[PDB]
């Protein structure tokens, strides 16, 4: 569905991608469609920016803790909009 | 509140006679059917259906 | 409404609920009578009121 | 456990039941009388038709 890759040892908000730009849904209108993160999602490490549709990095990435529970080191996240309703998927992977 | 996806059934076929219809249905799990009449009386029905 | 000229004709469409048509039609203000017999319909169910 | 079916599936005359505020929308019953007054400029006198 979507695929971005993050490097080891990030420093609280460098850059990941540009969701609204790759999905074509345009800026200056999504502020009213209801742009939101899904409650069944949202790993603690990343953060959204409802205005310009870019992905942060919240706290420093730690490979040891992150894929001690899901051996394939990946991260899951979803977003949705209204009028009319949609549902998208994003995956992030930690390199070395 | 959030959003959720749900399934859509199989479109039925209709047969017409003098003042009536007949619906040929298909359902592999339980499903619902509701009818009402557009006049002064309603005559509502309701049924969960399984099979063909 | 219609567009009119010196000599000509015009076709119009109507709907009815009587087994024979016996009504009057007025054009520009002038009257005329129509009469014939009307057959019962073929189909059984439709999707209009 | 014993509620029944809602009013969106029992209302006669084929109505739509919507909330916030409470209302029934697009029912079909009975006859309505109407008086209307038409402005004078829209009539065209007979010598032109």
């Amino acid at each position: 569905q979507l695929h971005y890759t993050v490097q080891e040892e990030q420093e609280h908000g460098t850059f990941v991608g540009n969701i609204a730009e790759d999905l074509g849904l345009d800026i200056t209108k999504l502020s009213a469609r209801g742009f939101q993160t899904v409650p069944n999602s949202r790993t603690p490490y990343l953060d959204l920016n409802l205005e310009t549709g870019v992905l942060y990095v919240n706290e420093k990435i730690d490979r040891e803790q992150i894929c001690k529970q899901s051996p394939s080191c990946v991260l899951h996240l979803e977003v949705f909009l209204e009028n009319p309703l949609e549902l998208f998927q994003v995956e992030i992977e930690v390199l070395d | 509140p959030t959003v959720c996806p749900v399934p859509l059934a199989h479109t039925p076929t209709v047969t017409k006679w003098f003042k009536g219809i007949t619906l040929h249905l298909t359902a592999m799990r339980p499903t619902l059917l509701t009818t009402r009449k557009l006049g002064l009386r309603a005559d509502a029905t309701a049924e969960w259906i399984t099979g063909s | 409404t219609t567009h009119v000229t010196a000599v000509g004709s015009i076709t119009l469409h109507f709907s009815t609920s009587s087994p024979q048509a016996n009504f009057i039609v007025s054009l520009c203000g002038k009257k005329s009578t129509c009469n014939a017999e009307c057959k019962p319909p073929a189909d059984h169910i439709i999707g209009e009121p | 456990n014993n509620s029944g079916r809602p009013l969106q599936e029992t209302a006669p005359f084929g109505c739509k039941i919507e909330v916030e505020p409470l209302r029934a929308s697009n029912c079909a019953y009975g006859h309505i009388p109407i008086s209307i007054d038409i402005p004078d400029a829209a009539f065209v006198r007979s010598s032109e038709s």
